[PDB]
C-alpha cells in the first residue's frame, strides 16, 4: 500500500484527482522495489490489528482470481476491447482524469456500472472463443 | 483518440456501510457497578494507542438523523439497562392480531 | 379530506396510520399549525392547543402503527380539520361538532 | 383486544454511573468523522478523517437537558432536521458546560403527610444559566432575526417530559425547571438582579423509554444521594404558528433518547469500500 | 481459506463450474477465551493463504502459474478414463473422478512436467532467430 | 513455503548454496509438493512475521509489473548483459556463486540496471500500443 | 537499524525495581526458543559497530 488511508484503495489518496494518483503511485512504485509500556489489553488489540490485515489479503486475493471473468486475472491495471459509449460519459480523457478524483468520477457513472460490467462479461466470452475456434484448425 | 474502457482495482472509493460495531471502555472489572459489570462482558478494553489520518482535500456528506449508529446504540443501552434497573413490576401492552 | 362527525359534548377519534407497524413519531397539527398531540420516544407530548385538555391517544396502540387523536367533551369550536404527519405522508381530516 | 403483559421481579438496588464506551468498526469497515467545529446537523465536511474508534459516549439518559457529554469547540452549535418544522426537535451543543448539583439530605425522613424521603433539590449558578441563554438567543436570532425569543415551561403531557429526568444510583428524579425556562429575551435580559433551586422529586411509578409501557420500582435509598452533572445541551422544540405574529417560543423538548445519541454521535459515519472502479483510457487490449 | 470451491463434490463437476461464473458475477457487481480461539482461527487462515500463495507459484512448473483453471497441451489418453466429457462433467463428482483415476496421476504430473519444459526449450530456440 | 530458504523470503533457497544448486533443489522440491509426495504474546508476535512477509511478497509481485515481471518468481527480460558490470560467464557465476556473493559483486551497478529494466518496460508497451493503432 | 523488543521472565509482584520495569517495559521470553543453523555462509561481525 504505497498510497492511501486504507489497505484496500492502495492506488492513491482521498481528494486526489485520478491522474495525480497514478503519477504519485508510479514514483512511490519505483522507490519501494528501488530499495531507496505493554498494557494487557495490547493482546486483544494485536489479533484486531491482523483480522483485518488477514481479512484484506483474503479479499485481495480472491478479488484478484475472480476478474479472471473479464480477462483481467491478476491485474491492477486491466486495459479491455470494449468502446467507451459517450452515453455512458460525454467527458474526454484529460478533464477526467485531470480534475476528478476516483469518487467524483464514480458517481458521474454509476448507474451504468452494471450495464459495463455485463459488457465486459460479454467480451471475454467472446474473445474465449475466437481463441479456441482457431485452435481447432491449428 | 478512441475512448476504451480500462478496469482498475484498488480504487480509493468508500459507500456507506451497515454493520455491528463493539463496544470498547475501560471496564473495572472487579467492580459491581451496573456499567463496569455489564462492560466487562459486553466490551473490550479500549485501544491503548489508538490512530486518526487526515483525508486530503475530500468532502463527505454526514447527516446526523440518518445516523444507523444511533439505533445500534439505542439496542446496546436499551439491553444494558433491562440487565440492571430492573423494576418490581414490569407493565407493557400486548395486542390480538385482529384487523379491527 | 375525511370527514368525522358528532355533536358538542361528545368525543370523536381522528386517526393516522402507518405501514409500518410499529410506533412512529407521529404529530397531530391543526389548521394554523398548532401542534396538538405526538409522540417523543415512547411518551405522549402535547401542544399550547386549545384542546390541550381534551386530546388524548390510546398509547397501547402506538405499536400497531395506530396513532389516534381522541378528542373528549367537543367543542363547537373545535371543528377543524386536522393534519397527521407520519413517517412522511400526511393526512388531512375535518371535523364537524 | 389489548391485554396488558404483567411481570413480577426481584427488586435489587444497584450501584449506577454511566462509563465512557467507545464504538470501534470490525475488520473491513471504518468510521469517518466530521472535524468541522462549526458542523451542522447534515450536509458536507471538508475536514475529514478516518479513525476505527470514535470517542467515549456515557450512555446517560435524560429527557430535557443533556447532563453528561461533550462540549462545542467554539460557539454553541444549534442543530436541528428543519429549523422550520414546528416539529423537530431543536438540539444545542453548548461550548461550556454548566454544572449542576443535586441532593437527596439526609435529614428527609417524613414518610407521610396525613391519613419527605422523596424530597430533593437541584442547584444551578444563575451567572451560568442567564448567559448561557444571552448566547443561546444571540443564535436564535439568527433565525428568527424578528421576533422576540421566549422561553417557557412545557406545553403539556407525560412527566417524564414535562419535567426534567435523571437517574443517579437508582433512584428517578423528575426536577421543575419552571424556574430556567421562565425567561423572555430581546437582546437583553428580563430577569432580576445567585443559585437557582428546582424542586424535586423521586418517584417509584414511571414510564418506560425503551419502550410503551410502565414500570415500578422499590421505594427510595434512606440517604446520601448526590449527582454532580456537566449540562452540555438543551433540547427544545419551537412553537411556531400562523398566528405567531413577532414572537417566537422555546419550551424544552426530548423524550426520545435516539436525539440523545445523535448529539454525540453526529459527527460520524461508517463506510465501506469498494475497490473495483471503471474509467475511459485511450489503450486498446490486443486479441 | 479456498477449500477448493467450497461444493464438497456434492454437485457434479459441470454443476460447479456453473455456480462459479454466477458468484463471480455477483460478487463483482455487488471472553477470556476469545484470545485463544481468535489465535488459532487466525492462523488457519493465514496458513492457508501461506499454502496458497506457494502452490500457485509452484505450477508454473506446468506452465500453470498464477491459475486456477490450467488449460494445457497434453492429451488425454483413453487408457487414464475411457469416459467422454459429457459423462464425466455432468455426472461426477470431484470426489469420485479423482478417484476413478486416482493412480494414473503421477503419470501425468510426469507428462506434464515434460511437455512444459518442451515448448519452453522450443520458444527460446525460436527466439536465438528473431 | 518452501523449506530450503530458512527464512520466510528468500525462499529460492539456503544461505551458502551456489545459485545453481539452489536452482536444482527449487525444481525437486516443486515435484514433491505438487505431487502430493506465553503462548498468547508469541503467537501474535509470529503471526505477524508471516502476515508481514505475506503482505510483502504481494506487494512486490504487483510492483514488478513496471518491469514487466508482474506475479512472477522468475522473470525473463529483453535488456542485454553489459561485461562493464560483470566479466564473468554463466556457468562461472551460476555453478560456484551464491547469492550474496554475487550481489556484493555487481552491488554498485544495481540502480543503473534497475533503471534499464524501466525503460525497456515502457518502450515495449508503447510498441504495442502503436501497433494496436492499426490492429 | 531497527528497534528490539525486549523479554524477561518479570514477576512485578517482587516490587524489586528490575521487575516493576520489566513488567511493563518487556514480554514474557519464548517458551520455546528456536535456532536454525545455516550452511556454509561466511559472515563478517563486527561488535564495535553493533548498534543494538
Ligand atoms: C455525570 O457524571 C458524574 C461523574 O463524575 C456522575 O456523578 C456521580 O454519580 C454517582 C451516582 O451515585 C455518585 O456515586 C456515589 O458516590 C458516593 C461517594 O463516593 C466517594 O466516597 C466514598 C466514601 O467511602 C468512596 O468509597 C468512593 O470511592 C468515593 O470516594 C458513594 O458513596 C455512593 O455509593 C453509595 O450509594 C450507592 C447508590 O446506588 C450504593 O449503591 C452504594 O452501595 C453506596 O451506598 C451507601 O450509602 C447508602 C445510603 O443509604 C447505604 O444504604 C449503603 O449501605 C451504603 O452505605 C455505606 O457507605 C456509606 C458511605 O458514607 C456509609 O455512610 C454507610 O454507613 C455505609 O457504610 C455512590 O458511589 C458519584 O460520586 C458521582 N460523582 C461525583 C463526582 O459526584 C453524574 O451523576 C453523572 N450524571 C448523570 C445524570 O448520570
Ligand atoms: C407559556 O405558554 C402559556 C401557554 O400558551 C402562556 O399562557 C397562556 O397565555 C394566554 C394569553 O392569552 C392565556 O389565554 C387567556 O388567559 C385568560 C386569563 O384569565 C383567560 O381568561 C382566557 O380564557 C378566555 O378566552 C378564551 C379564548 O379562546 C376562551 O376559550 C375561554 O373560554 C375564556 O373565554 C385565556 O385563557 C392562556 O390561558 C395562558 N395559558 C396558561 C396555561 O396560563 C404563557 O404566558 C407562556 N409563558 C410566557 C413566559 O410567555
Ligand atoms: C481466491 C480466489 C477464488 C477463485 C474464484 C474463481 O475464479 C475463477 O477464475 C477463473 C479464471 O481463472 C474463471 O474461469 C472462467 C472463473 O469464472 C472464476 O470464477
Ligand atoms: C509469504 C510466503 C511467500 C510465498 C510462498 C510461495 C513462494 C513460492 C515458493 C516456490 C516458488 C517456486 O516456483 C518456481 O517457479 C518458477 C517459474 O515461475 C520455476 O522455475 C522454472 O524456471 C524455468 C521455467 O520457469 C525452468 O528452468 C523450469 O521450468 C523451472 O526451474 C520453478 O519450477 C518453481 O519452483
Ligand atoms: C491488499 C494486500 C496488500 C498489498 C496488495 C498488493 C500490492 C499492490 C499495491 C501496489 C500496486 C501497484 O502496482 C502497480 O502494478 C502495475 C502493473 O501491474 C504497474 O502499472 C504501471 O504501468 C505502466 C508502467 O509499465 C505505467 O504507465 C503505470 O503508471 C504503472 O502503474 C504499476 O507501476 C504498479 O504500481
Ligand atoms: C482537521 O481537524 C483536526 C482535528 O482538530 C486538525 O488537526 C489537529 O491540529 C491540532 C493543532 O494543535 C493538533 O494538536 C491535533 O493533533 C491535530 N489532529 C490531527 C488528527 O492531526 C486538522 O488540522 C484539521 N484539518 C483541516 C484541513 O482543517
Ligand atoms: C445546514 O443544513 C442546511 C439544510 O440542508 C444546509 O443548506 C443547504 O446548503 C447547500 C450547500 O450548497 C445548499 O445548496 C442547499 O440549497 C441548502 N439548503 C437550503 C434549504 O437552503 C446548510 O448549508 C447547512 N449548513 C452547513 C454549515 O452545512
Ligand atoms: C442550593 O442553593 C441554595 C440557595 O438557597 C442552598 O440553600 C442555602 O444554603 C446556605 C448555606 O449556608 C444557607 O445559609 C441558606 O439559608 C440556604 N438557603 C435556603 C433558602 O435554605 C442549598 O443548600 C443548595 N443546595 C445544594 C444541593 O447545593
Ligand atoms: C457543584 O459542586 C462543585 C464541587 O464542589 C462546585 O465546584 C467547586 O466550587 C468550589 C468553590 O470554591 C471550587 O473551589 C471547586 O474547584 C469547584 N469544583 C470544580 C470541579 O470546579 C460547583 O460550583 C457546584 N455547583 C453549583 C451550581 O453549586
Ligand atoms: C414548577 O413550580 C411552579 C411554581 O414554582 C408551578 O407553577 C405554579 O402552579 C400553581 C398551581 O395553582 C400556580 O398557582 C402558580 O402560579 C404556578 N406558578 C408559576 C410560576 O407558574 C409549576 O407547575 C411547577 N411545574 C412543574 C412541571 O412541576
Ligand atoms: C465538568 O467539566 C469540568 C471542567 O469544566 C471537568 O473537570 C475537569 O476534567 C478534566 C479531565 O481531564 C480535568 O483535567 C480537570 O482538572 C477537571 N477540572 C476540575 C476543576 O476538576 C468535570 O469532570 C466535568 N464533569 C463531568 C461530570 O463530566
Ligand atoms: C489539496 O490542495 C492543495 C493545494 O495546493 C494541494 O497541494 C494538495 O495536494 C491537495 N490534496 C490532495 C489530496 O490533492
Ligand atoms: C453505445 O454505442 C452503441 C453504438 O451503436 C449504441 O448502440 C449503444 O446503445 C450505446 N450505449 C448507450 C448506453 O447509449
Ligand atoms: C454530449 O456530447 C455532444 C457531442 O457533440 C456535445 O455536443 C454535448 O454538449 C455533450 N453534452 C454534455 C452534457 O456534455
Ligand atoms: C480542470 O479544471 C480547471 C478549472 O479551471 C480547468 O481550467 C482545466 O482545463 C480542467 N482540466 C481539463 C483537462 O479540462
Ligand atoms: C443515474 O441516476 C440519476 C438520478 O436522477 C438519473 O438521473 C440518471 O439518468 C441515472 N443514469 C442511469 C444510467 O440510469
Ligand atoms: C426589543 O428591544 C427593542 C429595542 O428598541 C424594542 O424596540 C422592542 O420592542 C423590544 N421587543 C419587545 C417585544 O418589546
Ligand atoms: C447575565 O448575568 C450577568 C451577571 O453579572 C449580567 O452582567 C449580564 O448582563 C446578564 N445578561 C444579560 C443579557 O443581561
Ligand atoms: C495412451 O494411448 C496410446 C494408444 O496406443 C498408448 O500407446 C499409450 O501408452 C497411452 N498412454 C498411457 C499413459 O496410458
Ligand atoms: C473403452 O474405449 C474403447 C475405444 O473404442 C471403447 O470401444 C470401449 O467400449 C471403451 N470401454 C468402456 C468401458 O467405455
Ligand atoms: C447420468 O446418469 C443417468 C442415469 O441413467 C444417465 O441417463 C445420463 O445420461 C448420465 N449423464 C451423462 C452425462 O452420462
Ligand atoms: C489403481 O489401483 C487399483 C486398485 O486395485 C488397481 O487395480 C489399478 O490398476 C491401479 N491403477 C494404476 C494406474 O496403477
Ligand atoms: C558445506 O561443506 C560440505 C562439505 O562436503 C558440503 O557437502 C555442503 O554442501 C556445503 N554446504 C554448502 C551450503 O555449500
Ligand atoms: C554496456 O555496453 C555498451 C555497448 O556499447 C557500452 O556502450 C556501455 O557503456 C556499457 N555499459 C557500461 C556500464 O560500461
Ligand atoms: C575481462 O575479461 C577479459 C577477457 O580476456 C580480460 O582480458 C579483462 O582483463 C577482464 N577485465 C578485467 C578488469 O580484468
Ligand atoms: C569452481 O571452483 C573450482 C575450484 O577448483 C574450479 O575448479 C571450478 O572450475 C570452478 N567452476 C567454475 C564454473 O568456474
Ligand atoms: C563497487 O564497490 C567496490 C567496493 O570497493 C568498488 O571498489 C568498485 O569500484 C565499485 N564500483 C563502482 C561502479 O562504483
Amino acid at each position: 500500500v504505497g498510497l492511501g488511508a486504507f489497505i484496500l484503495g492502495f492506488l492513491g489518496a482521498a481528494g486526489s484527482t485520478m491522474g495525480a494518483a497514478s503519477m504519485a503511485l508510479t514514483v512511490q512504485a519505483r522507490l519501494l522495489l528501488s530499495g531507496i509500556q505493554h498494557m494487557l489489553q495490547l493482546t486483544v488489540w494485536g489479533i484486531k490489528q491482523l483480522q483485518a490485515r488477514v481479512l484484506a489479503v483474503e479479499r485481495y486475493l480472491r478479488d484478484q482470481q475472480l476478474l479472471g471473468i473479464w480477462g483481467c486475472s491478476g491485474k491492477i491495471i486491466c486495459c479491455t476491447n470494449v468502446p467507451w459509449n459517450d452515453s455512458w460519459s460525454n467527458k474526454t480523457i484529460n478533464e477526467i482524469w485531470d480534475n476528478m478524483t476516483w469518487m467524483q468520477w464514480e458517481k458521474e457513472i454509476d448507474n451504468y456500472t452494471q450495464h459495463i460490467y455485463t459488457l465486459l462479461e460479454v467480451s471475454q466470452i467472446q474473445q474465449e472463443k475466437n481463441e479456441q475456434e482457431l485452435l481447432e484448425l491449428d | 483518440a478512441k475512448k476504451w474502457v480500462t478496469v482498475y482495482y484498488g480504487v480509493p472509493v468508500w459507500k456507506e456501510a451497515t454493520t455491528t460495531l463493539f463496544c470498547a471502555s475501560d471496564a473495572k472489572a472487579y467492580d459491581t457497578e451496573v456499567h463496569n459489570v455489564w462492560a466487562t462482558h459486553a466490551c473490550v478494553p479500549t485501544d491503548p494507542n489508538p490512530q486518526e489520518i487526515v483525508l486530503g482535500n475530500v468532502t463527505e456528506n454526514f447527516n446526523m438523523w440518518k445516523n444507523n449508529m444511533v439505533e445500534q446504540m439505542h439496542e446496546d443501552i436499551i439491553s444494558l439497562w433491562d440487565q440492571s434497573l430492573k423494576p418490581c413490576v414490569k407493565l407493557t401492552p400486548l395486542c390480538v392480531t385482529l384487523n379491527c | 379530506k375525511k370527514v368525522v362527525l358528532g355533536k358538542k359534548g361528545d368525543t370523536v377519534e381522528l386517526t393516522c396510520t402507518a405501514s409500518q407497524k410499529k410506533s412512529i413519531q407521529f404529530h397531530w397539527k391543526n389548521s394554523n399549525q398548532i401542534k396538538i398531540l405526538g409522540n417523543q420516544g415512547s411518551f405522549l407530548t402535547k401542544g399550547p392547543s386549545k384542546l390541550n385538555d381534551r386530546a388524548d391517544s390510546r398509547r397501547s396502540l402506538w405499536d400497531q402503527g395506530n396513532f389516534p387523536l381522541i378528542i373528549k367533551n367537543l367543542k363547537i369550536e373545535d371543528s377543524d380539520t386536522y393534519i397527521c404527519e407520519v413517517e412522511d405522508q400526511k393526512e388531512e381530516v375535518q371535523l364537524l361538532v | 383486544n389489548c391485554n396488558t403483559s404483567v411481570i413480577t421481579q426481584a427488586c435489587p438496588k444497584v450501584s449506577f454511573e454511566p462509563i465512557p464506551i467507545h464504538y470501534c468498526a470490525p475488520a473491513g469497515f471504518a468510521i469517518l468523522k466530521c472535524n468541522s467545529k462549526t458542523f451542522n446537523g447534515s450536509g458536507p465536511c471538508t475536514n475529514v478523517s478516518t479513525v476505527q474508534c470514535t470517542h467515549g459516549i456515557r450512555p446517560v439518559v435524560s429527557t430535557q437537558l443533556l447532563l453528561n457529554g461533550s462540549l462545542a469547540e467554539e460557539e454553541i452549535v444549534i442543530r436541528s432536521e428543519n429549523i422550520t418544522d414546528n416539529a423537530k426537535t431543536i438540539i444545542v451543543q453548548l461550548n461550556e458546560a454548566v454544572e449542576i448539583n443535586c441532593t437527596r439530605p439526609n435529614n428527609n425522613t417524613r414518610k407521610s403527610i396525613h391519613i419527605n424521603i422523596r424530597q430533593a433539590h437541584c442547584n444551578i449558578s444563575k451567572a451560568r444559566w442567564n448567559e448561557t441563554l444571552g448566547q443561546i438567543v444571540a443564535k436564535l436570532e439568527e433565525q428568527f432575526p424578528n421576533k422576540t425569543i421566549i422561553f417557557n415551561h412545557s406545553s403539556g403531557g407525560d412527566p417524564e417530559i414535562v419535567t426534567h429526568s435523571f437517574n443517579c444510583g437508582g433512584e428517578f428524579f423528575y426536577c421543575n425547571t419552571t424556574p430556567l425556562f421562565n425567561s423572555t429575551w430581546n437582546n437583553t435580559r428580563t430577569d432580576d438582579y445567585q443559585n437557582i433551586t428546582l424542586q424535586c422529586r423521586i418517584k417509584q411509578i414511571i414510564n418506560m423509554w425503551q419502550g410503551v409501557g410502565k414500570a415500578m420500582y422499590a421505594p427510595p435509598i434512606r440517604g446520601q444521594i448526590r449527582c454532580s452533572s456537566n449540562i452540555t445541551g438543551l433540547l427544545l422544540t419551537r412553537d411556531g404558528g400562523r398566528d405567531q405574529n413577532g414572537t417566537e417560543t422555546f419550551r424544552p423538548g426530548g423524550g426520545n433518547m435516539r436525539d440523545n445519541w445523535r448529539s454525540e454521535l453526529y459527527k460520524y459515519k461508517v463506510v465501506k469500500i469498494e475497490p473495483l472502479g471503471i474509467a475511459p483510457t485511450a489503450c486498446k487490449r490486443r486479441v
